[PDB]
């Protein structure tokens, strides 16, 4: 399972969508010269769970604060498909993660 | 220039004291004025020397001819009966997703046991309207997510791209130059981006 | 010791105005508390838990206002029911009760 | 009761402030833009009010917050970790006005929709005062220099006395400043996080990230 | 008997929450709103309003989100307050049933 | 058991002469919590019940004309009618509400000269 | 708009018990509404104003030290009526009996405030 | 001996959230907190903490509201950590069971 | 990489039907994705470019005004192919036929972006 | 419908001075919801499908040499290369996409004297 940890990133694009019946919200992270990192989450049996909404609200909080972010992503085998983000971290305000 | 409610969007029985029922709202003068079907129906249902209540005026049916007289918002709600429109239409169209980009959220709407609405504008002029409810509609499970985006895109003044679904058309707003549909998503759009 | 006590006071609506919410306190299966302070001195303590208590079902509404008036030090009139006594804060020069209402005070509305 | 002293933060050395003092960035007399942050933005910094505060503890907590900023920068390896900061005790002559009083006068005279609630909340929380167009060095009386060493983690605080201070009996203005109606499109009160600090006082202290206060005032 | 009153050009100046007397299942989200340009002595400049929040359904109703946002940005809005009056800080307050933001002088005379 | 006392039970008044009615107390009426000293002043026209004029030492009641002012602290207070008319020559009572045996004053009867 | 009521007799004989009732019209003496209390004040003809008893919203009755164990104060909460009865009347108890509504404090709930709104008076003459 | 750890004058600097692998309806809210003014050699200059959250009942726990409030305000805390440990960034982190805001100099030297 | 290859029969006899299929490579025509559309465009060997039909993601089918009577454009999203059939095949034809990708518009979906990516083309021939 | 009236039959150019291809549209290709003109310019290399150059009467798409650039408003549009290279000599087409009887242009070939 190839997963990536991207740190000192900030999110510029944040989209709320409808993937078939289920939901997905995709975010884009931007470093000074590194490549853009796109990732998003989906409701796979989480129709009654609140994990999706909690993580969406956390992504909103990170976006509004314009903070650096540490995001872990699992990548699709097929190029062109944004990966799935598993863990999100807000770095210290007006600061950079370790 | 005003999105006119259809004939089937009208209450079988009126509302007392000007308190239109939940999920319903009072019809304005202009919407009734430019709709022949609504006038024919109200003529067919109104008898005698009776005046009924509208959002921004009075309806004088029966022997009066059926005239619509303008007024002040909420001014004539004291009358016994008020004409109200259910604020949703079931158009019947399938699950297709349409978008309008670069827009900003203004003119919020709210009601009891009904849906929260917002007007998305571009270059100032209104582009679309959209709504979401936790109570009724196919997109009820949509509400607990969308509103958060909406609040942010309202308080931070960000231009987004709005997804609407036309299966349900809403008549919440009064004298709307803009069509209103079920909100489906919000996208912070970088020009020519994939996530848009 | 038990931070929850049934002294047994009757149902009454008490209040304290011109206070600011600082010094929060959280435990795991316990209350969202806040010290209300006026003119540099503490006035009363209030708490809110959605697991235990009579006023449980309003916690989801109170947590979103207190946070507001904690993010910005707005002057408020808090309301309190003295059914229950809370000993959550240690060495407190004031007593803690249950939170049953917050009013963003308006002098024209005779709140603060 | 207007105060007899205000307190300002800066990074400008005492050998520079004692001679030159504090000068305003621009020539705009609008109170609302100053309290929101429009006149203290990147590329539109035109505020005519030099920002001070009537509470020393606010400047102290700002200094300690910046100190932790420097230490956290050390942890990432992206900074040097030392810190040097100056708190100037400035006697409040009849050129300093209250932020909260001026904002409330503005809202009273120009409508409630003319300004946000969070602007006034920030003004009251900051004890901010606005001096007009400059601060003469003869108005500065003392400086406190605070130095943090990253290697040892020991803070040294020293008190230096200005040699050009002239003792006078002066009080800050009981009247507030009357500004014309803001024409710029204010979206929300720009603040700097950690802790909530106005755009002006944070930027006039010295890229810096400014967040709209409302956008994070209510939880998501 | 009080009925629906539509109040125009009004800004929310205070927000509050309290329990409902009849049942613990609901609660009143109340507030104080003031006209634009009205005198301080006028009663339209100190209107108390309330609406219910159902505690059996978790979340924040469409009225709560808009009330919070409009309080934050201090925007004029037309409210359908009435017909019922509920107690609030010792005074009657009209029930809130619909409320839409103001767009200009065409809809908010 | 705070005994409250009002100065002259009979005060000569000319129509316009600034009336000075002072009122003492056995103990303090100043509450630490609200930082106000709990004193009120009441009018009394013939027959009519008492009408509040001043409360919280000086904080005038809504609807009271701006002539009646209060001042003082601790144990000495003064009500001053900066301008007197034909109706303000009445019986005035200084009441405390610090602790709750509630006490009044003897009363001051403003007559004319 | 708060207005009280008097509704009492005017000829109570000695050693009997009188009854004076206030029917208020715009404030609530409810446990769930805070601050509001109702107080009683008499005025012997010529003499000053003394304070008899006060009933609180959460049913804490506060009596005058001197004539304490001769007075009773109760309310009907929902029925907006507060009755005061005092036993063993004496012809030195002649007075104009008002009841006033005590405003809720603006800084606390357990605080003091003045009787801003008063009722009117009965003219209990305790004759013989 | 595993006992409740009292940490004084601590400011939370980073907050993060991750899925609890043990239970599909649990979640971990973790963070990094630091001692105000402590040097990098001090062990308290960087401490990780964690606390679980139930994914069935909607709403934010009392602890989470404060983890958010005293984050963006950076104001000192006294945290009762432990005694168990969760995982965060690979490293073990002390379980958080209680957080109080520092009153002043007396309780937070 | 968007691509659409026009597969079909080259030779056609007069008064017959010609069935051509575009098999896409890099986009879907599902009603989930807005903006997308596939058109059919032919050019006779030595004349201008012509437009035939437009199939959208919402199964909205527009036709040339002067050919709507003899055109039927259909879309198998599941099979990912746009099929055009043309009856009454006359010699005025024998053009080259390319599909195209009607790109999603920049702002709205009730607008039109030009056909960025085309197909190579296919040779039809009407002769006896 | 909207009919293009591409003006020159074919303009003979050398590999010096840049070219000028003019285009017309009958009524209007202007939108009011996007405030964007609706024109596309097409390069027809013989033997291969046409290529897209310009949106909105100005916008050069992607990877297209900066040589080509177009401008226009209302009724008349124009494409202009910056320096005529070898591959330039081909056919050039217009396309309004404001209504949906999509009508292309008659085309103009580019020669070399």
């Amino acid at each position: 399972l190839p997963t990536h940890l991207y740190k000192n990133f900030t999110v510029q694009e944040l989209a709320l969508k409808l993937k078939g019946k289920n939901q997905e919200f995709c975010l884009t992270a931007f470093m000074s010269g590194r490549s853009l990192v796109r990732a998003c989450l989906s409701d796979a049996g989480h129709e009654h769970d609140t994990w999706f909404d909690t993580m969406l609200g956390f992504a909103i909080s990170a976006y509004a604060l314009k903070s650096r972010i540490a995001l872990t992503v699992e990548d699709s085998p097929y190029p062109g498909t944004p990966g799935d983000l598993l863990e999100l971290q807000i770095c210290p305000l007006n600061g950079y993660c370790e | 220039g005003i999105v006119i409610p259809p004939q089937e969007q009208i209450t079988q029985h009126g509302s007392p004291y000007g308190r239109c029922a939940n999920k319903t709202r009072a019809l304005t003068v202009a919407e009734l004025r430019g709709s022949g079907d609504l006038q024919e129906y109200l003529r067919h249902v109104t008898r005698g020397w009776s005046i009924f209540a509208l959002y921004d005026g009075t309806y004088l049916g029966g022997e009066y001819g059926g005239v619509i007289k303008d007024g002040t918002p909420g001014g004539a709600f004291d009358l016994k009966t008020t004409f109200c429109i259910m604020t949703t239409r079931n158009t019947g169209q399938p699950a297709t997703d349409h978008y309008y980009s670069n827009v900003t959220a203004t003119r919020l709407l709210s009601s009891t046991n009904s849906r929260l609405c917002a007007v998305f504008v571009r270059s100032g002029q209104p582009v679309i309207g959209a709504c979401t409810s936790p109570y009724d509609g196919k997109y009820w499970s949509m509400y607990s997510r969308l509103r958060k985006m909406l609040y942010l895109i309202y308080v931070a003044g960000i231009s987004v791209r709005v997804h609407v679904s036309k299966e349900e058309q809403y008549y919440d707003y009064e004298d709307a130059t803009f069509e209103t549909y079920a909100l489906t998503g919000i996208s912070i759009c970088n020009p020519g981006s994939s996530l848009c | 010791i038990t931070t929850i006590y049934k002294t047994g006071q009757p149902a009454a609506d008490h209040y304290y105005s011109k206070v600011t919410a600082t010094r929060l306190l959280a435990s795991t299966n316990s209350r969202l508390c806040a010290v209300f302070v006026r003119d540099g001195q503490s006035v009363i303590g209030a708490c809110a838990s959605p697991y235990e208590g009579r006023y449980r079902d309003m916690y989801d509404a109170l947590r979103r206002l207190l946070y507001m008036i904690y993010m910005s030090g707005l002057a408020v009139r808090v309301h309190v029911s003295k059914e229950e006594q809370y000993y959550d804060y240690e060495d407190a020069t004031f007593q803690t009760y249950a939170l049953t209402g917050i009013s963003l005070c308006n002098p024209a509305a005779s709140i603060c | 009761d207007p105060p007899a002293t205000v307190y300002r933060y800066d990074s400008r050395p005492p050998e520079d402030v004692f001679q030159n003092g504090f000068t305003a960035w621009g020539n705009n007399d609008n109170v609302l833009e100053h309290l929101t942050g429009r006149s203290c933005q990147v590329g539109s910094s035109n505020s005519a009010f030099v920002s001070t505060s009537s509470s020393r503890r606010y400047t102290e907590v700002y200094l300690e917050h910046r100190m932790q900023e420097a230490v956290e920068a050390e942890r990432a390896g992206r900074g040097t970790g030392h810190f040097i900061g100056y708190i100037y005790e400035v006697r409040a002559d009849n050129n300093f006005y209250g932020a909260a009083s001026s904002y409330f006068e503005y809202v009273d005279t120009y409508g409630d929709n003319a300004g946000r609630i969070l602007a006034g909340a920030l003004a009251t929380y900051q004890s901010e005062y606005l001096a007009h167009r400059r601060i003469p060095p003869e108005n500065i009386r003392r400086v406190t220099r605070v130095y943090h060493n990253g290697i040892t983690g020991e803070t040294t605080t020293t008190e230096y006395s200005n040699a050009r201070y002239v003792s006078q009996q002066t009080r800050a203005n009981p009247n507030p400043y009357t500004s014309r109606r803001s024409v710029a499109s204010i979206v929300g009160t720009l603040v700097r996080m950690a802790p909530v600090v106005g755009a002006c006082m944070a930027r006039q202290a010295e890229a810096m990230v400014l967040v709209y206060y409302e956008s994070i005032a209510y939880s998501f | 008997v009080p009925y629906v009153l539509v109040k125009t050009n009004m800004v929310v100046t205070s927000v509050a929450m309290k329990p409902y007397e009849v049942t613990p299942t609901r609660m009143l989200v109340c507030g104080i709103a003031a006209k634009l340009g009205a005198a301080a002595s006028s009663p339209d400049a100190h209107v108390p309003f309330c609406f219910g929040k159902d505690l059996k359904r978790p979340g924040s109703s469409p009225m709560e989100v808009m009330l919070r946002a409009v309080f934050m940005q201090q925007r004029p809005l037309r409210m359908f307050l009435g017909p019922k009056q509920l107690t609030f800080e010792g005074k009657p307050a009209l029930e809130l049933i619909r409320m839409v933001e103001c767009s200009g002088k065409q809809d908010c005379p | 058991d705070i005994v409250m006392t009002q100065s002259p039970d009979s005060l000569a008044v000319s129509l316009g002469e600034r009336a000075t009615i002072n009122c003492k107390s056995s103990q303090s009426v100043f509450s630490s919590s609200n930082k106000k000293n709990n004193l009120a002043w009441y009018q009394q026209k013939p027959g009519q019940p008492p009408k509040l004029l001043i409360y919280w030492a000086s904080t005038r009641e809504s609807g009271v004309p701006v002539r009646f002012s209060g001042s003082g602290s601790g144990t000495d207070f003064t009500l001053t009618i900066s301008s007197l008319q034909a109706e303000d020559v009445t019986v005035y009572y200084c009441q405390q509400y610090y602790t709750t045996p509630y006490t009044f004053g003897q009363g001051t009867k403003l007559e004319i000269k | 708009q708060i207005t009280l009521k008097e509704s009492g007799p005017t000829l109570v004989k000695p050693t009997q018990t009188l009854t004076l009732t206030c029917t208020f019209s715009g404030f609530s003496l409810s446990p769930d509404i805070g601050g509001v209390g109702v107080g009683w004040i008499r005025q012997p003809p010529g003499k000053a104003l003394e304070w008899l008893a006060l009933i609180y919203w959460d049913d804490d009755k506060r009596y005058s030290p001197s004539l304490q164990s001769r007075l009773t104060i109760t309310k009907d909460t929902s029925k907006n009526r507060v009755v005061l009865t005092m036993i063993n009347m004496d012809p030195v108890d002649t007075a104009t009996y008002y009841c006033a509504h005590r405003r809720p404090p603006a800084y606390d709930s357990s605080d003091g405030d003045a009787f801003d709104i008063w009722g009117q008076g009965t003219m209990v003459t305790v004759s013989s």
